């Protein structure tokens, strides 16, 4: 019922690895309609990393296995049907997170630290609905996901250190989206590269800046 | 691949 | 909905690690009458280590977090409300499982070392009842628990040589059981010594097939042997 | 306490 009721649950959650009710407490908190602190906001995000990550891992798992029973068609089809429960689990996850990014979070994002990070989530999940989309709604929906994500980076260009882990996390995450779902591997690096070049200018994140040239090094090799 | 956290 | 496909999806759902999709697979496998396969079985129970395994698990956790948190009175009354909802899981689950071991398994098992290792099944989820039981509930179950355990231990020694994984893995859980919930550190150091001294002496009977699963077993029961006389 | 998974 209570805001520091829910956050507890969510915490205590996170301690049993029970991501479903981590999320769905923050889900709660959301809802009430107040913008949420850093500890709140962290928590909700760490929640559905999780609770989407599984489902993006499973469906890797069982789109391997569709792919390696081409021949033999009845395993196919089990596994294709299979698939399509986890896709349908994936857009249950995605809509909720875009939801409460429509309705709660951006609206009431007071500072541009925070806008950035929720219009980059909102270019994650638009990537992660846009990754089990077909046809024309594929289409628009990597649109929706070039949108956020570009709003973000122009926001985080004028109003941000170019050091802070929320604007190198934009870049590795779009630079990561123009390599995998827009392929193209020029306007990737090209990012990817102006970030890291303007953050250690300022050094006088690490990680981040690290995970760049790891993706980096991917692309061209 | 490999974005931001885990 | 035919047989063969649900053993498909459960294995599937095993390599997407998603086991309460496999626990309902096999859950539907047990509810269409006939006795399971050898395949099917252990799919049945990997189904089932899994999710209740994962709650077990929760509870540890939570549970921990309570008691450390005594003179913190309303952090801990959260966890405690918590640790009730998961309990609240552990029990719809372990009774699923000694349902379909009451109205399937057990009526079908028509192989002795199936029915020891459905009658073992039996112990552990009666077993996992009674870690969150209340009180006079509590005494039931346990008993359960330990009569399960028994009539397994009997046809084990009748039926099965000392070197079985499955015999094996009954006298670990048993020793466990007479340890973890009897508080007999003697009665649980003494099985686990001979299930282990036995298995050794006829390690001539030692499958290939069985090989590793034994081993793994015989170590958890050295393992134990240790840290109860230690 | 080491039991079989």
């Amino acid at each position: 019922m209570d805001k520091n009721e829910l956050v507890q649950k969510a915490k205590l959650a996170e301690q049993a690895e029970r991501y479903d009710d981590m999320a769905a407490c923050m889900k709660s908190v959301t809802e009430q309609g107040a913008e949420l602190s850093n500890e709140e906001r962290n928590l909700l995000s760490v929640a559905y990393k999780n609770v989407v990550g599984a489902r993006r891992s499973s469906w890797r798992v069982v789109s391997s296995i569709e792919q390696k029973t081409e021949g033999a068609e009845k395993k196919q089809q089990m596994a294709r049907e299979y698939r399509e429960k986890i896709e349908t689990e994936l857009r249950d996850i995605c809509n909720d997170v875009l939801s409460l990014l429509e309705k709660f979070l951006i609206p009431n994002a007071s500072q541009a630290e925070s806008k950035v990070f929720y219009l980059k989530m909102k270019g994650d999940y638009y990537r992660y609905l846009a990754e089990v989309a077909a046809g024309d709604d594929k289409k628009g929906i990597v649109d929706q996901s070039q949108q956020a994500y570009q709003e973000a980076f122009e926001i985080s260009k004028k109003e941000m250190q170019p050091t802070h882990p929320i604007r190198l996390g934009l870049a590795l995450n779009f630079s990561v989206f123009y390599y995998e779902i827009l392929n193209s591997p020029e306007k990737a690096c090209s990012l990817a590269k102006t970030a890291f070049d303007e953050a250690i200018a300022e050094l006088d994140s690490t990680l981040i800046m690290q995970l760049l040239r790891d993706n980096l090094t991917l692309w061209t090799s | 691949r490999l974005s931001n956290v885990s």
